[PDB]
């Protein structure tokens, strides 16, 4: 369940600049990823329940090492892709 | 199948080929590939190639083009099989 | 909030777990993949993602 | 560091037959290694972080052996018992 004008449970797309993060040195691409946060009301029985990630996926990634050493690899669990209620 | 030039300068110490890579493909999302390089004096040194996951700044890119001017590391993205055996510079 | 179980594919056989306790919610922070060798359309091995809860928390 | 005995007899894919494999991942977490199986290798090849806690196999009357072990390159050697 994807957002708009806020009512339920959602996800809310948002995009950082690494730039913005101070992060736009040792990471060559991409320029930045998707925050996605979830924000909204749930359901009671569940005790009590909140909406939260319930899905992350993987963000590709070319950064440097601490040896000034080119990296590239496919960072897991950085991209929430859909939220649920605890 | 989504397949890429795969290319690794560093891979002998990686313990890696140095140069075709099939992406894995999880759960029908989008799938692209990447290029890195240099530009240094007026000579391009590879660096890196290979399958790159689902990013909204691939999509539709039938052609590796680095956009971003004056970079130390170049990089661009692309969609499409072996998109990235060819790859260029656009500072716009 | 805490970290409280064990459930019983090629292997393994069987894998982990659950959080429970109270905030002033109490879900997962870290979780874990793992391994997992089974059968096709008549085997692969993908060390499978996030299939055990690490480290709860709340919201 | 973790290393270990690689072997895939399917290898449609850009995976060769044989050869070690690498293994990295998780900081402070163990890594362990495994090898499955005239003799059929099935698949060899590392395993993530407590079956793994030399490589045997336990579970009896399988079609399909496993064993699962910790230390590097220890999958090369593997066998059979019962319970």
């Amino acid at each position: 369940l994807e957002c708009d004008g806020k009512v339920i449970c959602c996800k809310k797309q948002f995009f950082v600049s690494f730039k913005d993060i101070g992060w736009n040195d040792w990471i060559i691409a991409p320029s930045g990823y998707h925050a996605n946060y979830c924000e909204g009301e749930c359901p009671s029985h569940i005790l009590k329940s909140c909406c939260v990630p319930t899905k992350l996926r993987p963000m590709s990634m070319l950064y440097y090492d601490d040896g000034q050493n080119i990296i590239k690899k496919d960072i897991q669990n950085m991209i929430v892709e859909e939220c649920g209620c605890s | 199948t989504r397949e890429c030039i795969y290319y690794n300068a560093n891979w002998e110490l990686e313990r890696t080929n140095q140069s075709l890579e099939r992406c894995e493909g999880e759960q029908d999302k989008r799938l692209h590939c990447y290029a890195s390089w240099r530009n240094s004096s007026g000579t391009i040194e590879l660096v890196k190639k290979g399958c790159w996951l689902d990013d909204f700044n691939c999509y539709d890119r039938q052609e590796c083009v680095a956009t971003e001017e004056n970079p130390q590391v170049y990089f661009c993205c692309c969609e499409g099989n072996f998109c990235n055996e060819r790859f260029t510079h656009l500072p716009e």
